[PDB]
């Protein structure tokens, strides 16, 4: 393993990623892993929901978007707050990936008329203003300190502080592994959308729901879920787990 | 009626005659005259 | 004639038959189909996946004919010579075209021949010799072959050898005879008949865990039930539901 | 049209695709989609089938695919002459509904018996570069997987087009795979039992055909034929070149 | 899962498929699923290949990403043809997916040294000249000629050709459904961990030799010896860490 | 044709029918919430 130990010394020496993802590279049980950070002195929801958020580190603007369902990052050091260059990166984030819905603040950086067009020509639709849960907002507000201190390290390797800022989004993307199993942003996001098209497809059973209160039988509902305990199904709009004895099944 | 439908056709362009007309010079079953007749527009002159 | 009658005559000219196509697909009345087959001089007038296979005769030529009892849709192909070998290239043939699965022959030699039980093993064709076990097929099988025999009657006028004109006997008797039920051609209703898929396709959805407050927390859930308004997704060692605002499926 | 249709049409003047998506996606019939892309000048562009060559261990193959599919017809062919593709040209018209044909303008293509056996099944075919050469690179990349097949295969046939063969089927069925790991089988049925249920659908579409005959207003001439819209009792609503009129059916007749 | 081990290998006898496939009949996670691969003896044998090149515009420089195994295209117009901006793009490239080797046309741009820089600190292979793959030799420049085309058409709503890159761009990577099926480029486009983490064990079974352990089911360990797999029960076997 | 009595019955139950807090309006397009409204 002489030869995996390099190479996560290695990994180090140029990601300073998770040690989650070094134990990969050391191919050896936790304890040996943990000595590369300890030695280390800079160590020791639908899929197409995005949001958009702003930093000025070092007096520039730096414009970062995340998956809120993965921990990806999309970021690009925008010359100028104006809309017109965020209509041009929303375009960017439209194009490469099925954007649907995008959260931002109600900021006239955002409501501008080419933002709109943006959103008009690509099809997404956009919040303005402050949103129900901000706590996602502070989450995503802790990734850009945790991005700072990255910017803070990496640094001392990049000439000019955008391509640093750019080297972050990748380290946060692939190497930074972490969370329930160690996963990489990418290996996440990659899990969700093959989720979302399987899910796709899933959306010849329908239900009487029997109502006993009555008593009287539902019309045709349809099965979302035959479950175990309980039978979920649909009446238009209003979705009512059925008790699943009191649940007739006609074959279609 | 191949050889009746033929012929017909080019008596009704230039007489427009009715079905009645080509069923009986041409021996032809009233639905294959009557096709005749609805295929011209020029016949097409009377409301229901 | 009309364009559309012209261009049917045209077409019976070319596929040997007059009522099945322009009565039913042409909208010809029945009185002008009448006349066109009276003048007509060659117009004289179970387990879904089960087929019959069988040997013909004609003209010092062998002809290997495989017949579906489900639709009699009627595959057949000139044979070089009777041997057990051609026949079990042929049965190779079949099986990738239609999930075959159980024939029956006539227990002849060049049937019973090894190199035939071969192809039916690594292939996955099951062979249940003798005569069929449903009193339909067991003279259906020498109808079909008196179809097919009085079909090349009239095709042998345009083919002077018999490798093509089986061939336009066989188009003619899969797509232009249309008749049984309501007038559909064998080739339409074994589509039909043809017609563990939904199971795997979301046998792998993961669900980013949400709840009622809208979080970004994007739990590592294993999506159980989708519909009827909201999602029925496992939490770990528990049981939830989640609105379809929410939980997005993600392949793992 | 329909408001998913019109949404269609207005997906389209947003993004410059007619058939890749309204054909596939909003089940738009493909009558209309190829009207459609006709009157769409930024449009320059089941029935599908494709031909092609390959000469694997010196001997000729000749493979067909079904290009929404990924089905396999194949043969090994003695010769490159064009008298055999017509003959295997005539097992693929009659074995399943093919419509057109796309191969490249070579002699193996043009002679004069394949044109013969278009005329007689009734397929159209494509001689020389297709717009989108992309596809013949997939059947391509389809051929060399077939050809790592084969050079796994080869260890259990004593003769290599029996390999052939035997990679033919196990790309229809047991390679299940894509979308929902579906077999080129599965894929195949659903849609051609999809495009049943399109000609049904297209029939009842195009019901709602009907030629109109009419007395114009103060006109002693009659008309037409305008195309019915819709028919009350007394009146119709008639379309004569993009200018709706309504009849009194006194006034009409419908052929 | 003894008779989805069976029937894995069977097909594997008669198809020789990917593993990928052989997992479904194992209906077991991958560790397992990789040795029929491994013990076959016409197998034991690239997504994450990419081409890029660079396109003139009316006087504007396009740099142009691929990929080889869907056709799904990234771009973005450039400020000059520099080396340093190309090296920016392929930066950016690095941080959307696990790109792992490249190929180009040799140019003076693309030969420039930051181009090797980032190439390294981001761990991306070149491989220069032309594709190996007679495939994508073609494709690369018919593809080229497909964003030409759908520029021709998007060119009448964009003055500058920086957003209308985009809108093509968008258009070929989602609004444009075909190919196999009809999917769209984007939409076309573990077991290894548990190798790792299995793969410093030696079992000691009946005692015989040291084998390498390959599973620790409940009820039995399935072990490989001398090239050979054999199933033993749990009790009759001990399992150390070397 | 209904007596007195009888509409008098109906006029009374529509009575009880017709017998069966501020709000701050949550602008969020700003976001921002809207004043004492009734």
């Amino acid at each position: 393993f002489l030869d995996g130990i390099d190479k996560a010394q290695e990994e180090h020496e140029k990601y300073h990623s998770n040690w989650r993802a070094m134990a990969s590279d050391f191919n050896l049980p936790p304890v040996v892993a943990k000595e590369i950070v300890a030695s280390c002195d800079k160590c020791q929801c639908s899929p197409g929901i995005w949001q958009l958020d702003c930093t000025h580190l070092e007096g520039k603007v730096i414009l970062v978007a995340v998956h809120v369902a993965s921990g990806y990052i999309e970021a690009e050091v925008i010359p100028a707050e104006t809309g017109q260059e965020t209509a041009y990166f929303l375009l960017k984030l439209a194009g490469r990936w099925p954007v649907k819905t995008v959260h931002t603040d109600n900021g006239s950086n955002f409501t501008s008329t080419t933002v709109k067009a943006a959103c008009w020509w690509a099809g997404i639709k956009q919040e303005f203003g402050i949103p129900y849960n901000p706590q996602s907002q502070g989450v995503i507000e802790s990734m850009n300190k945790e991005l700072k201190k990255i910017i803070g390290q990496v640094r001392d390797q990049a000439e000019h502080l955008k391509t640093a800022v750019q080297m972050a989004v990748f380290i946060h993307n692939f190497k930074r592994k972490g969370g329930i199993g160690g996963y990489s942003a990418g290996e996440r996001i990659v899990d969700i959308i093959a989720t979302d098209i399987q899910t796709k497809e899933l959306q010849n059973f329908r239900v009487y729901y029997r109502d006993s209160r009555d008593p009287v039988w539902k019309g045709p509902a349809k099965l979302l879920w035959k479950g175990e305990g309980a039978v979920v199904i649909q009446d238009n709009s209003d979705i009512k787990v059925v008790p699943r004895r009191k649940a007739k099944i006609i074959r279609d | 009626f191949l050889d009746g439908i033929d012929k017909a056709q080019e008596e009704h362009e230039k007489y427009h005659s009715n079905w009645r007309a080509m069923a009986s010079d041409f021996n032809l079953p009233p639905v294959v005259a009557k096709e005749i007749v609805a295929s011209c527009d020029k016949c097409q002159l009377k409301g229901e």
